[PDB]
C-alpha cells in the first residue's frame, strides 16, 4: 500500500485507552 | 565480525523489497524506533521496542550473536507494527509482506 502522505503512522484508536 | 556480515546481506535484501505503486522501500518505517515527541504513547503501549538500525547495532556489538537472536528480533519489530497500527495501513501491509519474505529467508538459511 502507498505510504502515507506525511510518512506517518496509523495508530489503533483503541490504544487510546491502554 | 560474528553474525554481523550475513545480517547485513539480510538487510539489504530487505531494503530491495519495494512497494508495488510508490516503490518505497518495505523497510522504511522499521528503520528506526518512532520520536517520542511524534508517538508519546509508543513506549507506554509497546513493552519491547526493536528497529532494523537496533538489530544492526546489536549484531556489530555482540549482543546478538545467532540467528535465532535476530530472528526472534525481528519477530517482535513486526508484532509490534501489526499491535500499533490500523489493519490495512501501509504500515501493516510492510509488516506484513517484509515478515513473509524474512520467513521464507530464514527458511533458506536454516
Amino acid at each position: 500500500t502507498a505510504r502515507k502522505s506525511t510518512g506517518g503512522k496509523a495508530p489503533r484508536k483503541q490504544l487510546a485507552s491502554y | 565480525l560474528g553474525i554481523f556480515p550475513t545480517v547485513e546481506k539480510l538487510v539489504e535484501e530487505m531494503r530491495e523489497q519495494l512497494d508495488e505503486v510508490d516503490s518505497h522501500p518495505r523497510t522504511s518505517i522499521f528503520e528506526k524506533l518512532p520520536s517520542k515527541r511524534d508517538y508519546p504513547d509508543y513506549f507506554k503501549v509497546i513493552e519491547k521496542p526493536m528497529a532494523i538500525d537496533i538489530i544492526l547495532k546489536n549484531c556489530k556489538n555482540g549482543t546478538y550473536k545467532t540467528l535465532e537472536e535476530v530472528r526472534q528480533a525481528l519477530q517482535t519489530m513486526f508484532e509490534n507494527a501489526r499491535f500499533y497500527n490500523e489493519e490495512g495501513s501501509w504500515v501493516y501491509v510492510d509488516a506484513d509482506k517484509l515478515n513473509e519474505f524474512t520467513d521464507e529467508w530464514f527458511k533458506e538459511h536454516s
